[PDB]
Formats: structure tokens, C-alpha cells, sequence
């Protein structure tokens, strides 16, 4: 079960990110992909966790 | 480890990469956990008295 559980708080963490993305994003480098997709929103949660 | 970040952009290796890296980080710790056995199963045991 702890399997899972780290497994699907990964994307938890992702889509809370992608909520501040959605209502407070800061002065983005304008048309960059720091405008996370979905995607880059997994991808860089991901890739700090291993 | 030393790498950081590939700079690839297709899904394919992408999705490919996520496995490969959570591989080599068990492989790892696998390797310092045996490690750490053999070195504390070692120092301990010997007879002829």
C-alpha cells in the first residue's frame, strides 16, 4: 500500500503546484514553457523526487 | 547521477527515462545496503583459543 501511496502523492503535489500556476503565476519568462503544461507539471515533481 | 536534466523532449524516451532512473536508484541502495551487511556480518567471529 506505502507503494501506492508515494506513487499518487506525486501527482497530488503536481496538481497543487499546477493551482498556483492557475491563480498566482509570477512574471514568467513570456510564452515559456514555465507556463507548465500538465506534463512539465508531473515532470519536474518528478524529477526532484529521484 | 551526475548528469541532471536530459534534454530530450519526446514522450517515448521520457517515459522510458522515468524507469531507467527509479532502476538505478534501487540498484544503489541496494548496493550500500549489502554493503553494510557484509561489513557488520565481518569483525566478529573466530575459535581458535
Amino acid at each position: 500500500s506505502l507503494w501506492a501511496c508515494i506513487a499518487g502523492t506525486v501527482l497530488l503535489v503536481g496538481l497543487l503546484v499546477y493551482l498556483l500556476n492557475w491563480l498566482n503565476p509570477p512574471r514568467l519568462q513570456m510564452g515559456s514553457m514555465t507556463s507548465t503544461t500538465l506534463y512539465n507539471s508531473m515532470w519536474f515533481v518528478y524529477g526532484s523526487f529521484v | 547521477q551526475q548528469g541532471g536534466e536530459v534534454p530530450y523532449t519526446t514522450l517515448a524516451t521520457r517515459m522510458m527515462m522515468g524507469a531507467w532512473w527509479l532502476f538505478a536508484l534501487i540498484v544503489i541502495s541496494s548496493y550500500t545496503a549489502n554493503l553494510a551487511a557484509f561489513l557488520t556480518i565481518t569483525r566478529i567471529e573466530s575459535s581458535i583459543q
